[PDB]
RNA sequence: GACGACAUUAGACGAAUCAUCUGGAAAGAUGAAUCAAAGAAGGUAAUAAUCCUGUAGUCGAAAAUGUUGUCUCUCUUGAGUGGAUCCUGAGUACGACGGAGCACGUGAAAUUCCGUCGGAAUCUGGGAGGACCAUCUCCUAAGGCUAAAUACUCUCUAGUGACCGAUAGUGAACCAGUACCGUGAGGGAAAGGUGAAAAGCACCCCGGAAGGGGAGUGAAAUAGAACCUGAAACCGUGUGCUUACAAGUAGUCAGAGCCCGUUAAUGGGUGAUGGCGUGCCUUUUGUAGAAUGAACCGGCGAGUUACGAUUUGAUGCAAGGUUAAGCAGUAAAUGUGGAGCCGUAGCGAAAGCGAGUCUGAAUAGGGCGUUUAGUAUUUGGUCGUAGACCCGAAACCAGGUGAU
RNA sequence: AUGGUAGGAGAGCGUUCUAAGGGCGUUGAAGCAUGAUCGUAAGGACAUGUGGAGCGCUUAGAAGUGAGAAUGCCGGUGUGA
């Protein structure tokens, strides 16, 4: 439950505990799959649609008599079975998000980071010192802690120039300690954290 | 929407602990002095509705 | 876990039963409808209770009672449950509902001796049983009517 | 999201179809009629496979009925006298010894007789 | 009112790549470099962060002001007690009759409106508190104005999509409410694709011309404007096996002869001859059925979604479980939000009592109950409300069109 | 032990799309045509021609998810000749 704080150089800084209860437990994989489920499901915008025999146009008389003469009975131009139109069952505007109970919410994410952790896929570093943003030193940055291409970083509450820093970089996404998700966790290979930020995910997860 | 509630019977029966329904019984509130003492007495007890007639009316009193 | 290592728990999922699709299924042509009749068609059925015309039991029986519009329920704990509090402590409404044992003081609290106290404390409520007056009394103790 | 059916349907027709090669006219063309002889073909084929033993055996009876009548002798009591001295042999073996070899016919024909 | 970015909007600037291989042409492969507050997107002879338009970002002007900060004038620094006397909304309130609207079926209608008849009180007053009377509580009708939060989108600007991709999706991607039909109201289609580039076949030959054969352009002309791909039905020309003594649901099992030579494995094609053998679907006690339907081919063409209930499986927590709306957030996750909901105790019509209660005069006897486990989301099955698996009536009503 | 119509239960094959990962493609993708191939079935590959730019695979997730019949609708094309 000790880890090693680097410096941007990365060779070291210190050590820090972090508690087992948020970085140290079984991960729970049905709750994980739900929670990744749930996140992939409320980005959707459900909008689709067709047109059912009552808005199509026309289709208001009965093409011909009841008996005709040797023809099938028929009633608007505009049914189903008709070339014309007439959707029977297709799609409608409806949304596909829903809600699970905050204490699996709070579960998959442990989860998600325990696993994180304990496949050496933690690291936590002293603060980022961008006074400006520079994407080619932040790509040195990466360099110099070898890091995978996929990568999430998180910063304590915001960081403008490192957010723009890291923005255009493929595989590398900036997050915050607060916004962290269960998507951007799973994601990722690899997660760089400050040692605020950490302190912080572990009080509120804790 | 919400599903409707039977009024009629909602004002015909109650609930039980378990999960049944019991009932008021018929052939009251008329003629008796055909009928004898033991009959009078006897339908004042109450009963159970039937499980073949739970199977039935269910639905119609599921927020009872 | 990885995206592209997806699984869900066993158990957890099925696949919908597709109606109307072909023999092999046992489904396909009449779709578990059988062949004729007033069920078999769209929109078919017969409303829930209805007997065919035969009177429906909920008008063959006769209806009774009224409901009281202004009835008084009392939020119930037990002796029981007082059993986690500590001896000479004085156990009120608040007291109760900041320790969860009542979630809705409905008409007030009621008092009743089902469980074994063994414990010693002062209660005020609104109403009291025989039995947990006696069973409070009996330790020591005090029920003061609020 | 709409999907439409797209090869599939002609995936499905064109093996039938395939199936359905040598035959009369539309039967090699059409699907529906295609279909329907290759369904018949299978059940006929079915039951063929267990005609085809019954005909072998007719045919290998006769023809010891017959080589046993040159040696004035009949299938039935043959048989009997084969099963009494203990020749547990197929009639289809039988056969074949009595087109190929004569002489053994003839050799195991007298433990027949003998064993009557 | 000097009023201090309409959005600072048309607009302007806006980093960084070379080579070889295949190629008709590279953005592709190989190799070596670069920019990134710009790796959004689209074009360019194929798949481009560094070729073009662009993007992030910066600088920007008219109608303008963001409508925003002291903003000239002007504002409202309150006059408290008793209220004794005066005023405080008339054909009004209210009533009877007939009706309607209120969740309420017209009646005890309490409450609120229309018509016809009547018709008052004035602060010791008057109205309401589900007939009516009294005591209490609240209010002071018959005068008026009033922003916000809320509802919809023929439109406009900027965008989004586990939406369609030419029988789909608007009726309409093209000549669309157009050809066309109808006296008229009205109804209402079909119809996209050369190629990178038109370089769209100079010239010669047959022919009246259409058509074609060469030649030529092109990477390609069975890519030639009836121009991407080019399925099946259908129409033909050539051939290997076979057929004019034969009775046929046309196949199947057996099987010579003849021809061929594969995803090379106890192979392929034809079939002299023998045996067996009355199509499919639907509806039926039962159909080869002389009961239904299908000319053939292709395409399209039918248990779905929302909300609620119930029951199974999964997971989390557990005498507790759980939030709804709203708010902050990228149209997300999430965080917050405890009004409410279920359960922890039932019985009784009810008062009520309580591990018991109801009955009963009685505790008896009996009925329901106790002598643990629920709750939240989700999966499947079923039901209910909605057109509710799909097509199909004769007819009913409303508003209009027609006496050519 | 394993015939089976109404019907109940279960396990699977394919189609379009999405996420992630990992791949194929002018040294020629999808489609189309042929074949004597593989699988218990739905069905899956490989090779060769045609075509000339996009498409598979693994795991999971969503459905406008599979047609031979409705005197079905729309187009082509026959028969009678």
């Amino acid at each position: 439950a000790n880890y090693d704080v680097l410096k941007l150089d990365g060779t070291k800084s210190g050590s820090i505990e972090l508690s087992d209860a948020v970085f140290g437990i079984e991960p729970n994989n049905s709750v994980l799959f739900e929670a990744i489920n749930l996140q992939r499901a409320s980005l959707r915008q459900g909008t689709h649609a067709v047109k059912n025999r009552s808005a199509v146009s026309g289709g208001g008389r009965k093409p011909w008599k009841q008996k005709g003469t040797g023809r099938a009975r028929q009633g608007t131009i505009r049914a189903p079975q008709w070339r014309g139109g007439g959707i029977v069952f297709g799609p409608t505007p409806r949304s596909y998000a829903y809600k699970m109970p905050k204490k699996m919410r709070r579960l998959a994410l442990r989860s998600a980071l325990s696993f994180k952790a304990q496949e050496n896929g933690l690291t936590v570093v002293d603060a980022f010192n961008f006074e400006a943003p520079k994407t080619k030193e932040f790509k040195n940055v990466l360099s110099t802690l070898e890091q995978p291409k996929k990568v999430l970083v998180v910063t304590e509450n915001e960081d403008v120039n490192v957010e723009l820093s890291a923005r255009n970089i493929p595989g590398v996404q900036v997050t915050t300690a607060q916004g962290l998700n269960v998507l951007d966790i799973t994601n990722a290979d690899s997660l760089v954290i400050t040692e605020a930020a950490a302190k912080k995910v572990e009080e509120v997860l804790g | 929407p919400k599903m409707k509630t039977h009024r009629g019977a909602a004002k015909r029966v109650k609930r039980t602990a378990s999960g049944q329904l019991k009932r008021s019984r018929a052939f009251t509130s008329h003629l008796f002095a055909n009928k004898s003492t033991k009959q009078k007495r006897q339908l004042r007890k109450a009963r159970l509705v039937s499980k073949s007639d739970m199977k039935r009316v269910k639905q119609l009193l599921a927020y009872k | 876990m990885k995206l592209h290592e997806l699984k869900p728990a066993e158990g957890s999922r099925k696949e919908r039963n597709r109606v109307g699709r072909g023999v092999a299924t046992g489904n396909g042509k009449t779709s578990g409808r059988g062949h004729k009749g007033q069920k078999a068609r769209s929109g078919g059925g017969v409303r829930p209770g209805f007997e065919g015309g035969q009177l429906p039991l909920f008008r063959r029986l006769p209806k009774r009672g009224f409901t009281n519009i202004n009835r008084k329920e009392y939020a119930i704990v037990n002796l029981d449950q007082l059993n986690k509090f500590e001896d000479g402590t004085e156990v009120t409404p608040a007291l109760l509902v900041e320790s969860g044992v009542v979630k809705n003081e409905k008409s007030g609290i009621k008092i009743l001796g089902n469980g074994s106290l063994d414990k010693k404390l002062t209660v005020k409520a609104h109403k009291f049983s025989a039995s947990a007056a006696e069973a409070i009394d009996a330790k020591g103790g005090a029920h003061e009517v609020i | 999201p709409r999907v439409k059916g797209g090869t599939v349907t002609r995936a499905r027709r064109k093996k039938t179809i395939k199936l359905a090669k040598g035959y009369f006219g539309s039967k090699h063309t059409l699907y529906k009629v295609a279909k329907q002889q290759v369904m018949k073909s299978g059940q006929y084929a079915f039951r063929d496979r267990r005609q085809r033993k019954r005909d072998f055996r007719k045919l290998w009876i006769t023809r010891i009925n017959a080589a046993a009548r040159q040696h004035e002798m009949s299938y039935s009591r043959l048989m009997n006298g084969l099963k009494k001295a203990g020749i547990d042999i197929n009639r289809k073996m039988l056969s074949e010894i009595a087109i190929s070899d004569e002489k053994a016919f003839a050799q195991l024909v007298t433990k027949a007789k003998d064993a009557l």
